[PDB]
This record gives C-alpha cells, sequence and structure tokens, in this order.
RNA sequence: UUGCGAUAACGAACGAGACCUUAACCUACUAAAUAGUGGUGCUAGCAUUUGCUGGUUAUCCACUUCUUAGAGGGACUAUCGGUUUCAAGCCGAUGGAAGUUUGAGGCAAUAACAGGUCUGUGAUGCCCUUAGACGUUCUGGGCCGCACGCGCGCUACACUGACGGAGCCAGCGAGUCUAACCUUGGCCGAGAGGUCUUGGUAAUCUUGUGAAACUCCGUCGUGCUGGGGAUAGAGCAUUGUAAUUAUUGCUCUUCAACGAGGAAUUCCUAGUAAGCGCAAGUCAUCAGCUUGCGUUGAUUACGUCCCUGCCCUUUGUACACACC
C-alpha cells in the first residue's frame, strides 16, 4: 500500500513535489505521496540535508518543515 | 556514528523454509512470520548473518538468505547460546534443539502424545480440551476453550 | 442574519425542571431601554453579553 | 573521683509527651545548674505505629476501617559530666512511663 | 457556611451587656481582652466569640 | 572558561563520550552484546546493537562523576524500568547486573573510575580529567 | 563576610533551597547551570523571574539552587519560587526597599506563586475505594 | 434489676458524679431479649470530652 | 536594551524575552482582538505568559476559569480520554507544534487564529429537556458566553482527538487543521459542523 | 535488650493487657479496678488500685 | 432544630457545633555528629586562576534558612463594597500561609432492626456428641474440580502509542540475636539467582528506598502491525518436609479474543477525578486484593427537585405484633 523503497519515478516526484509543500511532516508525505512513514522520515532528513525544506521545530516525533526561502 | 543512505533493490513475497515470507517488512520481523523464529531469535541470527539489520527482507540477496536459514536450522554452531533455544536437553537425546517452521507443531503433538501415552494427568487434561496450568475453570474460557 | 446583542441587568433565576436553566433580564446594546426576559443554559453572571438569535420571545417558565 | 568527664548519652523514649519532655526538662536544668556542658534534648522524629483493621469480628457490613496510632517520641541528652555525682542524685525521682538509656561514650 | 452557634452568640451578648466601656471595633484588642474578662477555653472559640462581639459593636454603631 | 561534566547537558555529553569511546576502542567490550536484553523488564535487546556499551559507559562514567559511590545495584536499580508482566500490571525491576559489572570494570582498566573505599566506584583523577576534556570539547564545538 | 540571604520555594513536596550573595551572575540549580534544567519545556518557568525584572537585576548575584524532594515538575516551580524569593530577600537586606517593592510588584503582576507557596495539599485517601473521593463500584446486582 | 441499677445509679450520683448511666442488655425469665436504661443527671456523647470525663 | 552578560551566559533569543512577553518565545499576545464582543472578558488574552503551563486554581470558585488563559484551556482539553490524564507536559508540546504548524499552513498570527476558532464556534442557541422524564420536549434558549467558550474548546479538542485517532496524522495537525477549519468557518471541520447542529435543532425546537 | 523501641513498648503493652486482665479475672471478688506498672532500675512495681484492700 | 425572626411561651440540656488528631504558615523563640548549611583551623582533585567537587567537629569553627519537635503565635470569614426584614447571613474585591465548617478525619444523641457474627474468644443458656468421638493427632485428597448465569477487578483494543537507548525525580512505611529480618558493597551468572562480606534493634543502615507514569533522541508506520499477550511446549532457578492439579521468578518459542463495547449501570466538584507507581497488611513462597502514601494532574457545576432515596408538615386509617 505504502512505498517502503522508493524509486526513481517516486525519487523524482518527490524532489517535484516536496518543495511546494507549504507545510512537510512525516504524515503529510505519507498522504499526499504514497510512501510510508520510514521513507518519509529517511526522506525529510535528506531533504532538509540538500536545504530545499528548512526546519522549524525538529521534535522527535513531530517534525515541522517548510519550504526553503 | 553517521547515517548514510541506501538503495531498494527489490524482490517481492519470498518462501524461506518452507514458509511465505513477506518482503516489504523488516527482516528481523518479516522473519518472525516463521513458526519457531520469535522476535529475539530473529534478531540474533540476523547478528550473526552479519546481515544487515535495516534491509526490507525484500532487498536481502540470495546468500544472505541462504546463511540466515543456516543460522536459524543449526543455531549451537553460531555460537547462539543454548539457552535461547526452543527444546532445551531435549526428551530423548539431551541435545539443545531449535525448533523451526513445520516442526513445531510435530514437537508440540511429539509432547502432548508421550504424555497421553504414560496416562500423566497433563495429557489427561489436554485430551479433555481443559486448561493445564492449573488455571480456576469456573468462570474463565466459557465460550471457546 | 443580524443577530442582536444584549447585557445581563438582572440574574432572575434558576428556572427548568433540572435547574440547570438560568432566567435573566437583558437590555439590547443598539436600542437601549429596550428590555426582554430570557432563558439562559450555561453559567451567567450580571454584565454579561450574550447573542439572541431572536430578538422577540419573551420567557415564561418560572417556579 | 575529680571532675572527670565520661561523655555519657541519655536516650529517653515515651508515648506521653507531658511526662517525656518534663524529664528531659529536669535532666537539662540538673546539667544547667551543675555547669555540665551539654548538647540540648535533641527531638527524634515521632515515630506513629499505625494498625489498620476491620470493625467488624465477623466480615459484614460496609467495609469500615479503624486505623490505631501509637505515638512514640524520643529525645537524646548528650553530657559531659563527673559519674560519681551524677549518679548520686540520678538514681532517686525515678520516672514513671519514660523508658530511660544512659550509654557511656569514649567518642 | 459560617453561621455562628449559640454558645458563640450568648457569650458575645452578654459581653456586650457589661464590658461596652472597654472593648472597641477592633478585633486585635478584642480577642486579647476576652483572655482577660472571660475564661473561654479554646484560642478559635475565643477568636468566633471576639469577633462576633466586634461584629456586634459595628452595628450598635 | 572551567568547564566540569554539570555545564553540560547530559545526552549531548553521553553521546559525545560514547563516541570518545568508540574511536579510541580501549573499553574492552565483553563479546555477549549482540544477545542480551539489558533487563528481565525489557523486550528487547538494544537497537544500536554496535554501540550500546559504549553508551551505557559513558552515562556510567558521568553517574559516577555526579555521584561519590555507585555499585553495581545501585546501577541496576537506576538503569531498571517498568517490566510489562502481560496480564498483572507493570512494576519495576532492576537491570542486568552482568552488564553494570562489566561497564564498571571496564572503566576501571582503562583508569575512570576506581574502587572507593567506602563501597562502589568513585571516579579517578584520569576520570575527571577525560570527562572534563569530552566537556569542554561538547560545549566548543 | 559577602552579603547573603539564604531562601526556599516550595510546591507539593519539592523544597529549592537557594543560596544568594554577591557575585558576577551565576545562576545554578544544584549543580549546573539554569540553561539546562530538563523539563526543556518548562524551562521557561525557571526562566520567569530571572526575564520579569530583566538580566540586570542578577548581574551582582550569585544564585546556586539545591532542590530536592517532589516530582519534575514540582521541582522546577519550587526553583522558580527560590529565585525570585532569593532575590526579593537580597533586596530587601541590601538593595533599596523600593527596589524590592517594585520586583516583588514585578513578580507579583504576572504570578502570586513566584513569591507564594500554594498551598494545596494532598488530601487522604479514605477506605472505600482507591482515591480521597472516589469510591469503589457499587453492584445492586 | 430495677432494684440493682437504680441503687448503683443514686449511689453514683451521690458519690459526687455529674451523670450515671447503667443499661442492662438480655433476657430475663422471657426468652426474647430486651434492652433497658438507668440514667440520671447529664452526660456527654460526642468528642475528646469523653475520653477526658467519662468512665465506661 | 542590552544583551546582558553573566557568569552562566543567557542565550539571546531568551534574552530578548525582556521586551516582551511571548508565547512560548515566538508569538505575541498583543493584536489578539477578539473580533466576537460578548466573548471578551472569557477568552482571556492580553495578560501574557510564556508556556501554556500553570499550577493555578481556577476551580475554587465560579467564574476564575474565565480568567484562566486561554491557551491553557485548550491545553487543559487535551488531556483527556483517560490514558492522557496527567500529562500536561505532552498536552503543551502538542500545543507548541500545534502553533508551529498554524503558523507555517496560513501565515498569521496562530493566538489569532484560536481564539477566531473559539468565536467561530461557540453554540450561541442550545436546547434543553422540559418534562418530568421520557415523555417530553424540547425548548431553545440562549447560551452564556462562558459555556459557548467552554463548548467551543470541547468541540475543537473532541474533533482532534477523534481525528488523530487510529492514523498516522498527529494530534498537533489534526489540532492544527481543525483550528484554521474552525477559525475560517468552513463546515469541514467536527466543531463547526456540531454547531451548526446545534443550531439547527435549536431552530426546530424553538 | 537488643530489642526495637518499637516492639519494645508495643510489648509493654501486651505486658500490662496480660496482667490486667489476669487480675480482672483473679482480683474480681474484692473489686479490683485497675493496676498501674513502674518500670524502675532492677526493680518493677505493680500497684493494684482495688475497692478492698485487705482481700488483695 | 445553624441562627435570625415570628411567637402562649420563657429559660435550658443531649445530638450539631465546640472538642481532639492530622495538613497548610512562622528567616519569631528553644535547640541538634542520628537533620542540614556556610566557612575554613585542615587538606585533597579536575577544568583552571574560581567554577564543579571529595573528605577530618578536645585528629575544626560557626549558624538554623531548609529538616526535626517542643512552647507559642495565627483566621475571627478580617477589611471594604453590594444585597437582605439594614437581621441571621450571602456574593464580590483587597489583604493574607490559609477566607469551600481553611482541607481531611476521629468522636458522635433518642431509639430501634427478630440486620450479621454461637466458626474470634477459657463470651454464653439449652440441646447434640464424647473412646468404633462430632475430642485430638497423622497420612493423602479437597476447598482451585467446570456445559453455564452474575459481581468486584487487572490487561488491552495502540502513533496523545509500542520498542530501544539516554535523562532522571518522591512520600507513607518496615526490619534480626527475647535468632536470622532489611540488606549495601565485591565477585559469578543472559536472567532469575548464587556466593563472600558489611551495616542496621534503626532521623544513624538498607534508603537520596535514583518508583513508575514522565522528558529527550531514535526504530516502527495505520497493517490485529513491532498493538494485545491469553493459551501452550521445552529448559534454568528460588521458597518449602513436600510444588504433580503448572507456588512463584527467569529465558526461548507459541501469539487467541479484542478495532472502544448492547439494554443497563457506577463513582465523582480541586491538588479532587483520572493516570502512575511505592510501602504496609496477610507472608516460608504467592497481589491482578486491601490499607495508606506520594508523582503527574484536567473537564464541568457552584444549581435543582425531574428521576431515586431519605426527612418534615398536612391528611386518611377498621393498623399498634403497626402493611410482611
Ligand atoms: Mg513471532
Ligand atoms: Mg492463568
Ligand atoms: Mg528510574
Ligand atoms: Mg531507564
Ligand atoms: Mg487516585
Ligand atoms: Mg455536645
Ligand atoms: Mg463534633
Ligand atoms: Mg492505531
Ligand atoms: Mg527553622
Ligand atoms: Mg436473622
Ligand atoms: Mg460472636
Ligand atoms: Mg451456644
Ligand atoms: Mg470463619
Ligand atoms: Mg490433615
Ligand atoms: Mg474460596
Ligand atoms: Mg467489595
Ligand atoms: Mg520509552
Ligand atoms: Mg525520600
Ligand atoms: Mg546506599
Ligand atoms: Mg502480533
Ligand atoms: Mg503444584
Ligand atoms: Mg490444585
Ligand atoms: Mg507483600
Ligand atoms: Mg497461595
Ligand atoms: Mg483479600
Ligand atoms: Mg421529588
Ligand atoms: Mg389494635
Amino acid at each position: 500500500q505504502h512505498a517502503v523503497i522508493l524509486d526513481q519515478e517516486k525519487y523524482d516526484r518527490i524532489l517535484k513535489e516536496v518543495p511546494t509543500y507549504r507545510y512537510v511532516s512525516v504524515s503529510v508525505l505519507v498522504d499526499r505521496l504514497k510512501i510510508g512513514g520510514s521513507l518519509a522520515r529517511i526522506a525529510l532528513r535528506h531533504l532538509e540535508k540538500e536545504g530545499i525544506i528548512k526546519p522549524i521545530s525538529k521534535h522527535s516525533k513531530q517534525a515541522i518543515y517548510t519550504r526553503a526561502t | 556514528s553517521l547515517v548514510v543512505q541506501e538503495q531498494g533493490s527489490f524482490q517481492h513475497i519470498l518462501r524461506l523454509l518452507n514458509t511465505n515470507v513477506d518482503g516489504n517488512i523488516k527482516i528481523v520481523y518479516a522473519l518472525t512470520t516463521i513458526k519457531g523464529v520469535g522476535r529475539r531469535y530473529s534478531n540474533l541470527v540476523c547478528k550473526k548473518a552479519d546481515v544487515d539489520l535495516h534491509k526490507r527482507a525484500g532487498e536481502l540477496t540470495q546468500e544472505e538468505l541462504e546463511r540466515i536459514v543456516q543460522i536459524m536450522q543449526n543455531p549451537t554452531h553460531y555460537k547462539i547460546p543454548a539457552w535461547f533455544l526452543n527444546r532445551q536437553n531435549d526428551i530423548t537425546d539431551g541435545k539443545d534443539y531449535h525448533t523451526l517452521a513445520n516442526n513445531v507443531e510435530s514437537k508440540l503433538r511429539d509432547d502432548l502424545e508421550r504424555l497421553k501415552k504414560i496416562r500423566a494427568h497433563r495429557g489427561i487434561r489436554h485430551f479433555w480440551g481443559l486448561r493445564v496450568r492449573g488455571q480456576h475453570t469456573k468462570t474463565t474460557g466459557r465460550r471457546r476453550a | 442574519t443580524p443577530v442582536t446583542l444584549a447585557k445581563v441587568i438582572k440574574v432572575l433565576g434558576r428556572t427548568g425542571s433540572r435547574g440547570g436553566v438560568t432566567q435573566v433580564r437583558v437590555e439590547f446594546l443598539e436600542d437601549t431601554s429596550r428590555t426582554i426576559v430570557r432563558n439562559v443554559k450555561g453559567p451567567v453572571r450580571e454584565n454579561d453579553i450574550l447573542v439572541l438569535m431572536e430578538s422577540e420571545r419573551e420567557a415564561r417558565r418560572l417556579r | 573521683q575529680q571532675q572527670q568527664i565520661i561523655k555519657i548519652r541519655i536516650t529517653l523514649t515515651s508515648t506521653k509527651v507531658k511526662q517525656l519532655e518534663n524529664v528531659s526538662s529536669n535532666i537539662v536544668k540538673n546539667a544547667e545548674q551543675h555547669n555540665l556542658v551539654k548538647k540540648g534534648p535533641v527531638r527524634l522524629p515521632t515515630k506513629v505505629l499505625k494498625i489498620s483493621t476491620r470493625k467488624t469480628p465477623n466480615g459484614e457490613g460496609s467495609k469500615t476501617w479503624e486505623t490505631y496510632e501509637m505515638r512514640i517520641h524520643k529525645r537524646y541528652i548528650d553530657l559531659e559530666a563527673p559519674v560519681q555525682i551524677v549518679k548520686r542524685i540520678t538514681q532517686i525521682t525515678i520516672e514513671p512511663g519514660v523508658d530511660v538509656e544512659v550509654v557511656v561514650a569514649s567518642n | 457556611g459560617r453561621v455562628r452557634t449559640k454558645t458563640v452568640k450568648r457569650a458575645s451578648k452578654a459581653l456586650i451587656e457589661r464590658y461596652y466601656p472597654k472593648l472597641t471595633l477592633d478585633f486585635q484588642t478584642n480577642k486579647r481582652l476576652c483572655d482577660e474578662i472571660a475564661t473561654i477555653q479554646s484560642k478559635r472559640l475565643r477568636n468566633k466569640i471576639a469577633g462576633y462581639t466586634t461584629h456586634l459593636m459595628k452595628r450598635i454603631q | 572558561p572551567g568547564v566540569s561534566v554539570r555545564d553540560v547537558a547530559a545526552q549531548d555529553f553521553i553521546n559525545a563520550y560514547a563516541s570518545f569511546l568508540q574511536r579510541q576502542g580501549k573499553l574492552e567490550v565483553p563479546g555477549y552484546v549482540d544477545i542480551v536484553k539489558t533487563s528481565s523488564g525489557n523486550e528487547m535487546p538494544p537497537q544500536d546493537a554496535e554501540g550500546w556499551f559504549y553508551k551505557r559507559a559513558a552515562s556510567v562514567a558521568r553517574h559516577i562523576y555526579m555521584r561519590k559511590q555507585v555499585g553495581v545495584g545501585k546501577l541496576n536499580k537506576l538503569y531498571g524500568g517498568a517490566k510489562s508482566r502481560g496480564v498483572r500490571p507493570y512494576k519495576h525491576i532492576d537491570a542486568s547486573g552482568s552488564i553494570n559489572r562489566k561497564v564498571l570494570q571496564a572503566l576501571e582498566k582503562i583508569g575512570i573510575v576506581e574502587i572507593s573505599p567506602k563501597g562502589g566506584r568513585r571516579i579517578s583523577e584520569n576520570g575527571q580529567r577525560d570527562l572534563d576534556r569530552i566537556a569542554a570539547q561538547t560545549l566548543e564545538e | 563576610a559577602v552579603p547573603s540571604v539564604q531562601t526556599f520555594g516550595k510546591k507539593k513536596s519539592a523544597t529549592a533551597v537557594a543560596h544568594v550573595k554577591a557575585g558576577k551572575g551565576l545562576i545554578k540549580v544544584n549543580g549546573s547551570p539554569i540553561t539546562l534544567v530538563e523539563p526543556e519545556i518548562l524551562r521557561f518557568k525557571v526562566y520567569e523571574p530571572l526575564l520579569l525584572v530583566g538580566l540586570d537585576k542578577f548581574s551582582n548575584i550569585d544564585i546556586r539552587v539545591r532542590v530536592t524532594g517532589g516530582g519534575h515538575v514540582s521541582q522546577v516551580y519550587a526553583i522558580r519560587q527560590a529565585i525570585a524569593k532569593g532575590l526579593v530577600a537580597y533586596h530587601q537586606k541590601y538593595v533599596d526597599e523600593q527596589s524590592k517593592n517594585e520586583l516583588k510588584k514585578a513578580f507579583t503582576s504576572y504570578d502570586r506563586t513566584l513569591l507564594i507557596a500554594d498551598s494545596r495539599r494532598p488530601e487522604p485517601k479514605k477506605f472505600g475505594g482507591k482515591g480521597a473521593r472516589s469510591r469503589f463500584q457499587k453492584s445492586y446486582r | 434489676i430495677r432494684r440493682a441499677a437504680y441503687g448503683v445509679v443514686r449511689y453514683v450520683m451521690e458519690s459526687g458524679a455529674k451523670g450515671c448511666e447503667v443499661v442492662v442488655s438480655g433476657k430475663l425469665r422471657a426468652a426474647r431479649a430486651k434492652a433497658m436504661k438507668f440514667a440520671d443527671g447529664f452526660l456527654i456523647h460526642s468528642g475528646q470530652p469523653v475520653n477526658d470525663f467519662i468512665d465506661t | 536594551f542590552t544583551p546582558v552578560v553573566l557568569a552562566t551566559p543567557i542565550p539571546e533569543e531568551v534574552q530578548q524575552a525582556q521586551t516582551e512577553i511571548k508565547l512560548f518565545n515566538k508569538w505575541s499576545f498583543e493584536e489578539v482582538e477578539v473580533k466576537d464582543a460578548s466573548l471578551v472578558d472569557y477568552v482571556q488574552v492580553r495578560q501574557p505568559i510564556f508556556v501554556a503551563h500553570t499550577a493555578g486554581r481556577y476551580a475554587n470558585k465560579r467564574f476564575r476559569k474565565a480568567q484562566c488563559p486561554i491557551i491553557e484551556r485548550l491545553t487543559n482539553s487535551l488531556m483527556m480520554n483517560g490514558r492522557n490524564n496527567g500529562k500536561k507536559l505532552k498536552a503543551v508540546r502538542i500545543i507548541k507544534h500545534t502553533l508551529d504548524i498554524i503558523n507555517v499552513l496560513t501565515d498569521q498570527n496562530p493566538i489569532q487564529v484560536v481564539v477566531d476558532a473559539i468565536t467561530n464556534t461557540g453554540p450561541r442557541e442550545d436546547t434543553t429537556r422540559v418534562g418530568g422524564g421520557g415523555a417530553a420536549r424540547r425548548q431553545a434558549v440562549d447560551v452564556s458566553p462562558l459555556r459557548r467558550v467552554n463548548q467551543a474548546i470541547a468541540l475543537l479538542t473532541i474533533g482532534a482527538r477523534e481525528a488523530a485517532f487510529r492514523n498516522i496524522k498527529t494530534i498537533a495537525e489534526t489540532l492544527a487543521e481543525e483550528l484554521i477549519n474552525a477559525a475560517k468557518g468552513s463546515s469541514t471541520s467536527y466543531a463547526i459542523k456540531k454547531k451548526d447542529e446545534l443550531e439547527r435543532v435549536a431552530k426546530s425546537n424553538r | 535488650a537488643l530489642i526495637s523501641k518499637k516492639r519494645k513498648l508495643v510489648a509493654d503493652g501486651v505486658f500490662y493487657a496480660e496482667l490486667n486482665e489476669f487480675f480482672t479475672r483473679e482480683l474480681a471478688e474484692e473489686g479490683y479496678s485497675g493496676v498501674e506498672v513502674r518500670v524502675t532500675p532492677t526493680k518493677t512495681e505493680v500497684i493494684i488500685r482495688a475497692t478492698r484492700t485487705q482481700d488483695v
């Protein structure tokens, strides 16, 4: 149901849809993409390392991310 | 101590040890669908097999599957410490065994029918369909079992 | 719909069979000295402002 | 026998705080007129012995519970004193109701 | 519920009936002179008697 | 500019000192790691599976630093938790004593703690020095 | 010697004894700076007496708070009460009374519990139920 | 018993006591038991004055 | 007006808290006008606090919870359904992340959004029972402002908790979506839907 | 004598209760009312309050 | 039935209240190597140049804030508004440690009940039994037996969570030589536990009972799933003369119902409900129980007589053994 591996088309859909997500979190990737929460956590970490989303809270159990600029 | 990324080339549902193991489940928890293999046993076998613990059981290599099967089937030869097993000090040969997928019901029937055969009290209760661990039968187990 | 606001002047007393409803006198904020008695469900006190959906219904239930 | 101190400690245990603090007041006044150096009467935390019972002798009724208490108060007075003139007046007017123990020390 | 019983009230009446050129509109000195002009057996009862006596003096005012 | 192991947060210090111990590789991990649970009250073994003994030894060393005498039984009570007893209610159960005894013996032979004639282990002078240098690095990052 | 007061703050069973003296801005809590208290989300409770009156009022005092008893929240409330009462006590004994009254008004306009201990004490448990008011569930059948 | 209990009650009351009570419970020539009281004077029933001024 | 230096270095972000008491350290309580007069003096803002945790006595008198802060009241309504009893630290964390999300989505002030959500779902008319039992009737009556605030907070937190139960979305973001939809007035949120149900029943049972 | 204070004072109470029932059963035909125990150094004295000392 | 008032009554007594116990305040008193704190006669460390510490009370000095417990003080609803028959009182505000009888109990009248207890008693009338005993003891079994109906509960149905690691905080108790109790520390063991020592007849030592919920960082990811842990197999221990009908504990495996519960029904108004554990009781061993304790701590009302029960008054009575 929810993807636990990421294919290349899912990876480019992440990098072309998570920018211009106004608010980004684990459940936001889980429901607006069709990935699971483990890839959602991994993708959040990877995308803030790249720097096109930027953090606000970075709590465990709840990460609030917004878009960069 | 730092985290680097990993790419997921995948295989679907996989027959392992005559049991359909589900890929898309992490390897410790995917191997727990095998009977005789619980969570502690899965974690210890996946640690003795040098298998990555984060490796989702369908992206696992066939030879890594084979090492997991060998350690599961012959655990005392991979330094699994023999207090960790299903059948220690067995009933008939004194050998520590860990009993796996289809053999757990077989050893369960061997234990129970040995216990019927000697006309022991617990085997009599198993034959009668009652609780065997000294439970009070007046109020509990009163719709099924 | 143009609701009307009303200020509580006097708490006239608990009504209703279980005593949860209270009865108050209120006066209208626009058009002052136009006054009506209302049944109020919650905890109300003098000078409380409350919003009437209807401006023409006098409370009858008492004692 | 010529003004030699002993380093004694007198522990006073009772259940009746009127009689007990009367005995400790008498000990403090005795030291305070014999000019003995003394640590004053140190008051330990009063111990409460609680016993919770059911009131009924059978097992019928509402489950009513009784808490009984015994209260034990403890003091101690340290002294540095000449024993042979302390015990010339210690052994008289012996206190009832209060358990006294005198322990000598060399610490 | 702060209604005061007849042991407080009768004591206050029997204090104002004979010690009026005394006790005044102040609880603290009324509380002090109840200890002299009466034998109230507890401090709480003395405080209730003195406060009701003061409440009565503020009414005779 | 003097830094003790009180000026820095506990989690930051314990992560930094565990990484220092894992990078120096002198702490003599006992080898029944990967099989043990860390308590009877636990359900699963530690999820790190490499590390966690450095984290336990870092926490123990910081604990000895902040106290005066800690023994093995005190450590077991400290690291215990609430045991699920299934259908019966939860309860405190002490942690595994062999793990904490071997952590204490390991910090003895790397010189962080010592044998303390009033009881358990007190910290050594070299232990105070090493922990203070780690705390200084943890602040000045 | 040095000018110094000692105060305390009290929540339910926590007691924080604070030693305030003439110094250079130190604010320590039982070994550690005020900036690490745990809970993190309640750290602004103990920042409140620092920030209601300004940090400029704390530049010539050293505060050392030993908090014992209670629990995690209750210790935080006793700490903030101890710090506020210690600063008011230092300004009562050494600084102007007008300054002390302005500090007291600044605390009390925000929170009365900064200087006054909450009198709410646990009511005893009664037989016939698990709690003080609550009773055991009764059957009729 | 109406001789005995009253002869205890008057003896206590002119012995210089504030109040006296005698309760006799049991069976006396009838199977069905009853209880009967014999009180003269003033008695307190509640509070610390019971532990202070009452012998029972 | 200057950064004070001490033997314990107080950080700069918390040194700007001298000039203004913000919620947690981010959001101002100024320009937090309550749009619905008749809910002023029951939605209590304008006495700022630093965190939504206070050991305040509000239950010993009739109207002291009107002087309890509205953020503490919304926080207090999150610590229920039994397993969350106690756990105000968890509730305060949920409120902190909720105001974070309400700032990220819809960039205006989150305290203003939650007070608009209170005033948009406080029900102005409600029915009561009349009659001595089952053989009864139902009468429409007005609603007190304190009751409106109480029932608004209950309707927001209950529909947050139900939406967060048994799915991937967290309580701090179902609460955020609930408060944002309520603050607009949407009829997608539980609280606005139940307020409309209450007032429709009141009109039908005048 | 190497006993706790909590147990020593309780045992003194039990000794008092046992003497009380022993003298209640023994000295009942000469009006025993009470007993008081005074523990002294190397003596303990037992005072029997009775209405008739001559038959005690 | 607390008073104010009205008044063929007036003035009183029991019960209520007062009282006692406990909780809350006291930088006011008296003090303390069985409670702490500050210095330093003394020294000793680590970063350093003063922050965090470790240790000696005729091999230190001083103090009492915190703790303890004695003596007291303190609140009387004070004061001020409003309301009331300018009463009894009630509400609001300010002050105050406290303004819900300040919180909570203990005690508790007149009388009853065919209420319970003869199996608590060497409390007891009568009857029954008394050597083939219904006395007493010993062995074994049973009280736990299981198609089922009911009551009190515990554990859950998960993401406001489970798991892992890390952080890390109480209060009420209890304890052995008038014989084996509470046990620190060291060592061995995955664990349960074993062993060698130690301290404590206890504000001294167990014990800062380092309790759990909780907090942080991770793993999981809406799937009866890593929720749940019933049932069952094998093994290792402990208690005990004895564990089988599993005493209990541990380890591995097995992994059921249960996705929030008809009809109905319980408890509850503030440090209360609820959540969370801890100690004691019984105890050789056994807590899902009770008695208390503390930790975290809401929502809602400050009302009514609608339901239910109780009380009063009037009323009717052919009832008084009193509607059984
Ligand atoms: Mg399994
Ligand atoms: Mg069972
Ligand atoms: Mg712990
Ligand atoms: Mg832990
Ligand atoms: Mg409770
Ligand atoms: Mg009386
Ligand atoms: Mg009374
Ligand atoms: Mg779920
Ligand atoms: Mg003092
Ligand atoms: Mg009968
Ligand atoms: Mg009987
Ligand atoms: Mg008989
Ligand atoms: Mg019996
Ligand atoms: Mg037998
Ligand atoms: Mg039975
Ligand atoms: Mg019951
Ligand atoms: Mg956890
Ligand atoms: Mg403690
Ligand atoms: Mg210890
Ligand atoms: Mg499962
Ligand atoms: Mg058995
Ligand atoms: Mg059996
Ligand atoms: Mg027990
Ligand atoms: Mg048993
Ligand atoms: Mg029982
Ligand atoms: Mg009725
Ligand atoms: Mg008749």
